[PDB]
């Protein structure tokens, strides 16, 4: 029996390793597409709406790559293979949010983000968007928008900086509402204060010079 | 039991015990030296161009004398012993002293006190003497750079627009020195190298800020 | 929505998942309690002692574990039962070990993963309560191996020159079984690197006996 | 003796201390809730000062009762066995009090004042004390909040604020420079004070150069 | 330069400097306690069941008195202070002391001296006291197990065939105790459990060897 | 037979130890020459007074000539296959020399030097010839080091009154950032080192900002 | 241009990653085959000659897998991808040597090992056997033969133990004839003394009981 | 001075010390060669007097080599460079001690070891033998001797194990007299108890098979 059941176990282990293989490939294609989108939007550092539209269409190949990932594992074992797409997922949240900001200067909802990516809301069934992952993508957004503020002033746009300031402050207070237990997450939040201070100083830089 | 081997190992046990006792003694001396040197550093950080710069300075020179007295004892404890043998027991202390006197010296003269100039003061008679190793010196000066960046930012804070640039210069030199040495030096030193880069950057960034602000003629008032 | 609304909503979701987190913490705690009870019990065997009774008592405690786990069987959603893995791991691996150890003291056989889950009140691969990760199982089995080498030595010390033989056979079967597998998990492969030492130890005991005419 | 006896007693002590830690953790979580609420109130210029200061002091009552609740969760004389488990929150609170006291009076709160605001016993009265180091940390936090405040003030046209903050924070700097610190959390945080002071000094310069010689 | 603020920070400088000084003093005391405790341990390892076991023992008791005297000073240095605040400065020393007296006690009585029995000797008058914490005690006893495995192998070397089994028993008990605590204990204790396993194994293996050798019928002789 | 196997093995090990010691001597020499070329550029940051950039670059290229002969001497010495062997030793003198060379080419033309051009400057063999080679990993590391040096230089050049250079440096470093964005980096040290480039980019953008809000194209 | 040469670099990097892919696959198959051989020879602890013959035929699929590896990379870049097969290579040396011992109670030569493996000697061109790798495989052999000695006595064979003792001593003295630079290698050698002592004690155990 | 003067001077001292390390490394490599050769001679059992003779002959090579080493560094800076030969020096102390044991069956004194190696006693200014290195060498000996007792019994030399037993038990008593820091020496000492144990075991096996006598 010992040899019997160790053979059985061999079967299972091979299975798992194949699942990790597939997932790895999909996540690879997805990281590629994410890098491309990131390049499009990064170009903002000068016709934005065209940039945002082109991003939105890349998110199509994103949607498909995700409906494909959904078939490389049994859905309920989500958190089992979570760590393989964690990074990509977060970056994607970031990108989506970034687009939405460039479009509307507002914060995209978690549910809106799922709909953009082509995954299922929490209430539905299948592939979900961790609250943690969402908040991470958001923090990345912030540190990206402080940079955007600076380059914006370099570009002659003295309006964005103020909007970005208000916005990032709203983020900071929202976060103040939360009790953060995740360690990597709390760690990343400790970096939001530097973004806040950065944008606030940009705005000060404009005010004492007579722009408002 | 009183056998020849047993006699040998008793003289061994006494010899070792003696050495370990001397080591412990030196370790206490070294801790005291470290604490008093760092206190000297804190004191020197109190200077602010304001009048009392002299009094402060004098007082620091008093404390350092005290530290040197501790060092004197170390010298006595080491006479008739091989130099580097007990080094691990006192190295830290010495390094801290190096950081201290050098800091003080830079405050007075804007120059880097040399190894030999430091040793010069560590000769005592009634005649004992102690020499800081080139590596003790190196580490101590590395730390000295951190105390200097501290002084630069401090001065910027209280209206000083001269000091920052002097420090930026001195630090550019010291950094170029450590880069000169590079990997022909002990591991410890290369460990220092990174924090050194940190300090230099902070100071060059301070001086950059000063230059940018101070070059500005504003055309819009409030 | 406004940043504020999005965030009060998020505060809701985080509160919920924190209730789950705290539940799990309480349960893992309980299982660590039951575990070291079954242990303090089972480690009084190296100094020959009593066995069948110890195994009975042990199975009672496993009953405690079974209800403690079958209570959460429904509580939370599936998908969530794979979530905080790196916390209930240790306790789970140790309980697998203890169970496998009891089954060995009883029958001198390796307990199947299925049998273990059924003993602990854990759901098989498809039902959705808690599940026995294959890798977790294997870790418990390696822990078993180490306990058994220790027991080989100690049993000889206590005059039992019979058990070491069986233990040697068994641990060799384990070694071969494992050699069938390709292990990609890091911690699990490191832990397998100890099995070789268990094998050598037991073989050495069997040798020490064989050469002094005890076989 | 009995080895089993000894380890049973000890497993005892340990289980007990773990319970104390979880009770203290519940109370502390409540206190963080309240502290965050207070901070939210106090900003602000980020402006009816007396009003928001008022609401804040009202919340400090919630704080009072909660700290008296905490006193009952552990052995009074074993303060430092469990210190590390509230040290952070206690500092945030010292900071908030100091901040209120500043917005009102433009003075640095005294330690005894902070204790009285929080519902705590001075060092002379046997009981739950405020560690000098936790105090200092709270004050450093204040200084940081105040440099930020000087910047945002100038943004809001309140050009007088930065100069008051300047005098106050320069005073703090002189104070801290008097201390000899071990290489701990407090020295690490102190190290930022020089940067806060620098930021404020910068603001003051910008102002004086733009027609504000006071 | 003497506003309310500068005066405040002057008194702060005082309080701090004072308690850093007290901390350093305690640290020297603790180093000394550690060294003398360790020396006591080395001495006790000299026992071989030979006649001199008594003299050695007595001498160790002398050294321990000395150690306690320095502990006495620590107690004085701590009166009027909050107990655990300066603990990081002396913990090591205390642990080593625990390792020592417990070792000694095991040599005399084959039993584990309790925490309270230890604290009993740390009361001095003409009044000051010091209590070892549950974790100082725990860590010190953990180390004690290593000294005990040392004693077991030593005795085997001296063709002693009783001591090894006594130590194997005592160690099985102590191990079962640490396993009884486990995760419900400080990190620093769990760190010890590994080395603890190491020691237990070496002793059980020693006793196993003894049992096997001492239970054989050499069907072949050499003289 | 076992003895024979082992005396033979002692022979082979002696040989490869001669190779090891040769390489050690050469790497040492190259660290010296690097030390010096770094010394030729210490003060470009203070940039006060004359500052003979072009002269510094000339002397630097002389030293690169030294390196070129030192490397072209071993071109035939050992077997191929062996020139990839002790990588983790010459790796960092190599990366640093790539950096220095790229830095010289930048001070000269404000352009990124090609990997080919670098190898030719240092006396390194292209991908196919036998000798020492320039790993793309290694090249890229030198280029990242360049990026950091250039952000530092942006700041320091502003300090010295040069409000022109920071602009160019910003353009350049952004071109680097995008280029890297094209790549998928498996090598972990290299990826970690790329995580610094983002910092360099932000720094330089901030300098260009500080200038722009006070009136400079 | 910056982008020109970065695109070029992208090409090269993709190439390298593909080479590492292929190499990874081959080394995987090779590790499998090595595990199987290892099992054959292991089942020793009695028809040994049959076992050794079977091993030798598995070494056929080894030879082929290696001729295949030779075509996943340019030969001269050997030490560039060395680390990917180091482990396997060493184990294989071990196995080969093991077989030879079971056959002849002698130490296979490095060159003979290349023969059984299907690679080229140092003097030839292509795929070589590092001296270090050889010595490592040999040390593994030793620690395996001490185990063999013990199980041999358990099995009633009181002859092997003596041969194994002499042999492992010859190994030990050969090694002491060497100045070991490589760190992992010297590390592994520090383990040979335990094998020596083990086999010597086995032999003592037999002598005091009258076997020689 | 100026920053550059000081720092160039420092590059100086360091380059120098590096040279000294390289020279000492060449000499030490030679010494390891010789030490391995000697051990090989003394380990035919792994006739005695002849081999002790040959060994003492090689110790002359050792002597000249250590006198060569003395000239590679500053005499009074011994402990600046100690770490770079202490291993070899210990192996040599061990070899000497081993020769003298095989001959006289006693423990070599320190001064004896120094004069065998071509070194100055502690009273004479010069290249000394650190007490700790001497002790380490002796521990190495003890290990070699437990091994030797086992292999002796294998070779029918049933008397050897009992002499080794007396010697090694006295060593143990000696070391137990020492108070050791947590260092290399303590770590190695911690093996002595196991060597003693092994020998005791051999002695038991013998007595229980009628030997004894």
């Amino acid at each position: 029996s010992v040899s019997e059941i160790f053979v059985e176990l061999q079967g299972f282990l091979a299975a798992e390793q194949d699942i990790r293989e597939e997932i790895r490939k999909v996540v690879q294609s997805l990281e590629q597409t994410a890098r491309e989108i990131l390049t499009l939007l990064q170009g903002v550092h000068q016709d934005i709406p065209k940039r945002c539209l082109k991003a939105r269409e890349h998110f199509g190949t994103v949607k498909t790559h995700l409906t494909s990932l959904k078939t490389k594992f049994p859905a309920e074992q989500y958190y089992r293979f979570h760590e393989h797409w964690r990074f990509v997922l977060q970056r994607l949240v970031f990108l989506a949010a970034f687009v939405v900001y460039l479009e509307t200067e507002t914060l995209v909802t978690r549910e809106a983000v799922t709909e953009i990516l082509g995954i299922e809301p929490d209430r539905e069934k299948g592939f979900h968007l961790d609250v943690e992952d969402y908040l991470s993508g958001v923090l990345i957004l912030a540190s990206e928008l402080s940079r955007l503020s600076v380059n914006s002033v370099t570009a002659g746009d003295y309006s964005r900086p103020l909007h970005i300031s208000t916005f990032i402050n709203e983020l900071d207070s929202g976060f103040r509402l939360l009790n953060l237990k995740n360690d990597s997450l709390r760690k990343r939040y400790d970096g939001l204060k530097y973004d806040v201070k950065k944008v606030e100083e940009v705005v000060y830089d404009l005010s004492i010079r007579g722009f408002n | 039991s009183s056998s020849p081997v047993m006699l040998a190992f008793k003289s061994f046990q006494q010899e070792l015990d003696a050495r370990h006792d001397k080591y412990e003694r030196l370790v206490k001396l070294s801790r005291d030296i470290t604490v008093e040197s760092k206190r000297t550093i804190f004191l020197l950080h109190r200077i602010t161009s304001a009048p009392d710069m002299e009094d402060i300075l004098t007082e620091s020179e008093i404390k350092l004398d005290g530290v040197r007295q501790k060092i004197f004892q170390v010298a006595q404890e080491l006479s008739g012993e091989d130099m580097h043998q007990f080094h691990r027991a006192i190295t830290t202390g010495l390094q801290e002293y190096v950081e201290a006197v050098s800091f003080q010296h830079f405050i007075k003269t804007r120059s880097l006190i040399s190894m030999d100039e430091i040793n010069k003061q560590l000769i005592f008679t009634t005649t004992w003497r102690l020499r800081v190793t080139p590596v003790d010196y190196l580490l101590g000066v590395a730390d000295l750079t951190g105390e200097l960046m501290r002084m630069c930012i401090n001065s910027v804070g209280n209206g000083d627009i001269d000091t920052p640039f002097e420090v930026s210069q001195f630090l550019r030199q010291v950094y170029d020195g450590f880069s000169f040495i590079g990997n022909t030096g002990p591991y410890e030193v290369s460990k220092k190298l990174y924090t050194l880069k940190q300090s230099l950057a902070k100071v060059e960034n301070a001086c950059y800020a000063l230059k940018v602000r101070g070059s500005e003629i504003p055309k819009h008032m409030l």
